[PDB]
């Protein structure tokens, strides 16, 4: 799977300064001319904000300040006129191949420091070795039977991120194929929720879990995300701490 | 691993496509009073629609089955709209025009689809085109147009060559903002095609028309059903031949596949051509062959 790499780990830059971060991809991720690459900022204990896809395309609603530049495996993401709103964790994301992979993310910080969809994940906090799981995301304002791609995802501690796997409205699934031997995603649409259920999980799992509603268009693009629900395995019961 | 068949199994596949055709839609059938001519351009450009799609859903099922398909629905239906509207037209002006003039005015793609690119999509050519295009125009006023108004049958060519070009347009847009695999995007082109195609044909009222025509001359049935494997083989020999060697490749096989179809339906079937006629067509494949190589 393609491997991508982000050259600051952590730029410390003053405001009004002009602000560049370098992702690299381990293989060409050009299609028939359109550079399949997405840049998401987050913000300290918030879910992914998707910015740019394209690696040249704003997202609606985004600032003029941000833009993209960058071809074949060398992309760069440009904030001109900083300002403390850009204040976050900015991740690329490579959509040339099934298993989509995101960037280890570059912090930027500041020196001398009905309308809508919205998505709903429950499920257990605190679970033992080898147990079964299941997290349950529910969809209110919109039907998962419409045009949309409905994904889990998952943060590691760290900040890495891991697109598990997702389910198109028309039931298509696909999965991440390290994760297809121990993950299983189904829906219901009577109560308008998708579910993904770990089998066998292991202390590497924990992590937050989010569900996600992407589109499709020069690349997947995670424009709504849920809150976040956290999983710790452990072999212990947590009490008193 | 030795690749002389992506030259081989497309040369040989789109030539008989090419006989088979001018012995179809050219034929002479009947005798006399009775002769008759087939003006079933629609029957046929549905079954050959039919034989694609058949084997696009077969080589999906067995070759690559892994991918998923991104594209709307609504995208295949509009590019299968201008890809049979142009198939049909061709076919439709091949009943008035020679098979070689067809076949040569079918080849000038590059002219509607620089024409469409810079006063829509804007791109600007520096030397891909301006430059072996007008070689192109000027073959085609040496072949078309002689020193010694136009009929119905070129101005359904050049109707054909408008709707392949917005065909063109259409499929590399949707190609460039949805990565559709070869495979995929002729299947759904093809099942769209194959439907409107059904609706025209049963509500026109011509499918029993071909049927009493083909009772009258059964063996027509065959040769039009080798047409049809002869133009799946073929294109999926082209697909395979875009994934191993490349897109340039498959252009000057095309090319030559075309300049040598020419030359065996001016030759086997006596199709009369004359000097200054053939030099029309050197320089019309010399310029499509220099635009392949740059750009
Ligand atoms: N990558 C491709 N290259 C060429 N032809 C393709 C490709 N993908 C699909 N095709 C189809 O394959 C068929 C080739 O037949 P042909 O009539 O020679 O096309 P052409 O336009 O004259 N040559 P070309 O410009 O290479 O497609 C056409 O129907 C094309 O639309």
């Amino acid at each position: 799977d393609i491997v991508m790499t982000q050259s600051p780990a952590s730029l410390t830059v003053s405001l009004g300064q002009s602000v560049t971060i370098s992702c690299r991809a381990s293989e060409n991720v050009e299609y028939y001319g359109t550079s399949l690459m997405q840049w998401y900022q987050q913000k300290p204990g918030q879910p992914p904000k998707f910015l740019i896809y394209g690696a040249s395309n704003i997202e609606s609603g985004v600032p003029a300040r941000f833009s993209g530049s960058g071809s074949g495996t060398d992309f760069s993401l440009n904030i001109h006129p900083v300002e403390e709103d850009d204040i976050a964790m900015y991740f690329c994301q490579q959509s040339r191949k099934v298993p989509y992979t995101f960037g280890s993310g570059t912090k930027l910080e500041i020196k001398g420091s009905s309308g809508e969809v919205q998505l709903q994940e429950s499920g257990p906090g605190l679970v033992k070795p080898s147990q079964s799981l299941s997290l349950t995301c529910s969809v209110t304002g919109y039907s998962i039977t419409s045009d949309y791609y409905w994904n889990w995802i998952r943060q590691f501690p760290g900040n890495k991120l891991e697109w598990m796997a997702y389910i198109r409205y028309d039931g298509t699934s696909d999965y991440n194929p390290s994760l297809k031997n121990r993950i299983s995603i189904t829906r219901d649409t009577s109560k308008n929720q998708f579910f993904l259920k770990l089998n066998s999980v292991a202390t590497e799992d924990t992590a937050t879990y989010y569900c996600a509603r992407a589109y499709y268009y020069d690349g997947i693009n995670f424009d709504y995300w849920g809150q976040g629900t956290t999983l710790t395995v452990s072999s212990e019961n947590l009490y008193f701490q | 691993l030795r690749l002389p068949l992506c030259f081989l199994g497309v040369f040989v596949c789109y030539f008989y496509y090419g006989i088979l055709q001018e012995k179809i839609t050219r034929g002479k059938y009947g005798e006399g009073a009775k002769q008759e001519t087939f003006t079933f351009a629609l029957t046929l450009v549905f079954i050959q629609c039919v034989i694609n799609a058949v084997f696009a859903k077969i080589l999906i099922q067995f070759f690559d089955t892994a991918r998923v398909d991104h594209t709307r629905s609504w995208l295949y239906a509009a590019c299968s709209i201008s890809y049979l509207g142009a198939m049909v037209s061709s076919n439709s002006a091949l009943q008035f025009v020679n098979y070689p003039t067809f076949v040569l005015g079918k080849s000038c793609k590059p002219i509607p689809v620089m024409l469409l690119g810079v006063t829509l999509l804007k791109k600007k050519y520096p030397l891909a085109k301006y430059l072996c295009v007008l070689l192109i125009v000027a073959g085609v006023a040496l072949f078309m147009y002689k020193p010694k108004t136009v009929g119905y049958g070129e101005l359904l060519l050049l109707l054909s060559l408008t709707l392949d070009g917005l065909t063109g347009v259409s499929q590399d847009h949707m190609r460039a903002h949805y990565q559709t695999g070869s495979n995929h995007m002729m299947l759904n082109i093809n099942l769209w095609s194959t439907l409107l195609l059904g609706m025209g044909i049963l509500f026109t009222g011509e499918l029993w028309e071909f049927l009493s025509f083909a009772e009258r001359y059964p063996a027509i049935i065959y040769n039009i059903l080798l047409f049809g494997l002869t133009s799946a083989l073929g294109q999926s020999f082209i697909f395979m031949t875009v994934v191993y060697f490349g897109p340039l490749t498959c252009s000057i096989i095309t090319t030559t596949r075309k300049f040598f179809t020419i030359l065996a339906s001016v030759i086997l079937f006596a199709n009369p051509i004359s000097p200054m006629q053939w030099v029309g067509t050197v320089l019309v494949f010399l310029g499509l062959g220099l635009d392949a190589k740059f750009g």
